[PDB]
């Protein structure tokens, strides 16, 4: 690729998760950014359906 | 969101090659108190967005633990340990919930990663680690809305070289 | 298909009991190869008619195992263990795929069956055994039809009596 | 709500390592005696790619 | 104690066949807790007494369990299937220690039986239940002095037959 | 070699929890009746600290 | 050996604070094809000299595993998380057995580190890794010589830095 | 301590290792060296009742 300015930068995504959890049923959406060759991102996720999440958030982090 | 890794030292990056076809993940989580996380994931690429679809199964997290408390903490780094198996590419690590006062709460991933690539299309990556950094930096609204930052690397273990020229 | 149980010696029966409301279960059943089987069922009834709907996520089972080689013969009987928790019902229990080469592959199912009714409104029954014979009495077209038979019992542990009064 | 002899229906949706299948069924049992038996059709995803067995205690 | 078995059914008795010559077991059990006990034993026969020689190696016990503190109840019933592989016998089975609070607290029992006869000079059993119930009859003195029971029964799945012959 | 009624005597050395301890034990059954009883003797490192239940599949 | 670590980042060195008393750990160790390796080890000073005694139990190795058939290959480094519960340390690791031919044969190492000094005569560390580099650099005879070196840091996960202050 | 030039440079270490894998008792004796403050150490095992082992050493690297 010769140098890193032919590099795409910033990268987005989307996101949708459906799920149960001790038999709660719930949805979320969600939409962030990235750098790819960085290896850093962030997003932001929307519980749609089954909020507020009756269990810890950090149970999907490494699903989101 | 394994597209955004740093890999360093030349480790074939088996997420990339795997574009513009993508490719799924599966994991089971064992929690050290008796809960299960399952998931499933497929990663496609429209256009110049990544585009995730996630199922959730999670199950016997005890009614009085962290998790179902709703009183975790935040998460330890995690270091992950990634190697080729069968064609694709298996990850384990442990992971570990800070909770309020500091006692931690270990769990186990079990993944398995899968290019929508033929094997034979793909360079891949030999026995290396994977770190990954996450850190909920804001909780905007109950319950109801996240934001999540994560930072990875893929590496070597160059803290402990070896005497002999192995990765 | 918990409805379906002939319990023995008074035990209480916590799937019927749960009717007209019904019941749900959950469940991750962890493979000694490293195969992960997670699923959650609601159980309804409409009418005469008892409705299920099941959700599956399965993962990393090994390309070379007996199951995604589909190379397994069947299932030995299972005795699971069952007892409240938490206000519901616990139950795991180790089952035994007999498959070719005299290999018996087992498993651990973690289960959590949860009444739409409330504690309140249930008699619970102690910690017993649930016996579940399945045998698949016919694969009508390869990968795409079966018939599958159950035999269930709830009951004590009657070939060792306690010296104590114990059930 | 319960009888002697009572039929049941099922739908089944999962994924397994990577591949999507749907299933229905129909079957009977007797719920005091603790038998039951069912038909299980695999009506998308067929042929499954995996063994059957990892299926049973889910029906 | 395996020499102790009332086997039903017809099924060989493999602890039984071993004499002169005796026998050895090894096994780990995981606690739900986080726990692990692991042991080897050698059964020998001196005259007209059995011989029993024990090693233990137990671990990782949460200082604030039941086990660390000694607020332990008594011991369900337990089921093990037992089974040939290697040309040797395999056990699991879980076992649930009562304790107070109503809990539960779960373990996996992993063990190998090994004859000191070689397997040619034995007819194996196959795929079996074995139940052993035991019971704390007197704690004689506070962490000294203990007498246990057991009861146990080598048997099939009697309570749900099969509609295909099977055992 | 066997017979209806018969004795076994025990010695276990262990350590859990980087407590150590030794037993002896005398006990009698009936090995085709399946049943059984022991007396166990903790000879070193008594009182235990922990739940004499751990060691019970290990008499 | 954990008196050989060298700690990075200013984390206090549990090991070296514990002389001239010293320490014991204990270990089971989890193959994921059904072997379990369980450990005690006693660790003292005898003047200038080092003294460790262990004590092993080993069962349910497969008879057709690469441990039994004394193929393995070399262990990949390995990195441990350490961290406080019960007023001693815990640690766990996943380590990785590179086959010949190239397969990884996984286990995972599950630790308590027991001081021989009382907790409040320590500074304990945080949650941070442990890296192992261990080489089995010479087989002198058989089946009966060995040299084994280890390299080991005690580190954070400095490749992917917390955005927050975090170790 | 003030500097490096204080502190112990190498330490040796013995060890006596007994154990039962699969039903095989062996025995072994160790010794070696490390640098207490560099982390590196290295070690000679010796197999003194039960050799040649019938299993990979392998297993014992994180014990001895």
């Amino acid at each position: 690729h010769g140098s890193a300015s032919f590099l795409k930068k910033t990268m987005p995504f989307k996101t949708t998760i459906e799920g149960t959890v001790n038999g709660h049923y719930f949805k979320c959406t969600g939409k962030g950014e990235g750098n790819p060759f960085e290896g850093t991102q962030e997003m932001k996720i929307e519980v749609i359906e089954g909020g507020p999440l009756p269990f810890a958030f950090h149970i999907l982090s490494t699903s989101c | 969101s394994k597209t955004f890794i740093k890999y360093v030292s030349g480790i074939p990056d088996y997420f990339k090659q795997s574009f513009p076809e993508g490719f799924t993940w599966e994991r089971t989580t064992t929690y050290e108190d008796g809960g299960f996380l399952t998931a499933h994931q497929d990663t496609s690429l429209d256009g110049d967005c990544l585009v995730y679809k996630v199922k959730i199964l999670g199950n016997n997290f005890p009614a009085d633990g962290p998790v179902m408390q709703n009183k975790a903490g935040r998460w330890e780094p995690a270091t992950e340990i990634v190697y080729e198996v069968d064609g694709v590419l298996r990850g384990q690590s442990l992971m570990a919930l800070k909770c309020p006062g500091g006692r931690h709460l270990t769990c186990h991933l079990h993944t398995t990663y899968r290019s929508k690539k033929p094997a034979s299309a793909l360079k891949m990556p030999g026995f290396h680690f994977e770190d990954h950094r996450i850190e909920i930096m804001e909780e905007v609204e109950k319950g109801k809305c996240y934001k999540q930052y994560e930072a990875a690397v893929g590496r070597y273990c160059d803290a402990a070289p070896s005497k002999l020229g192995h990765n």
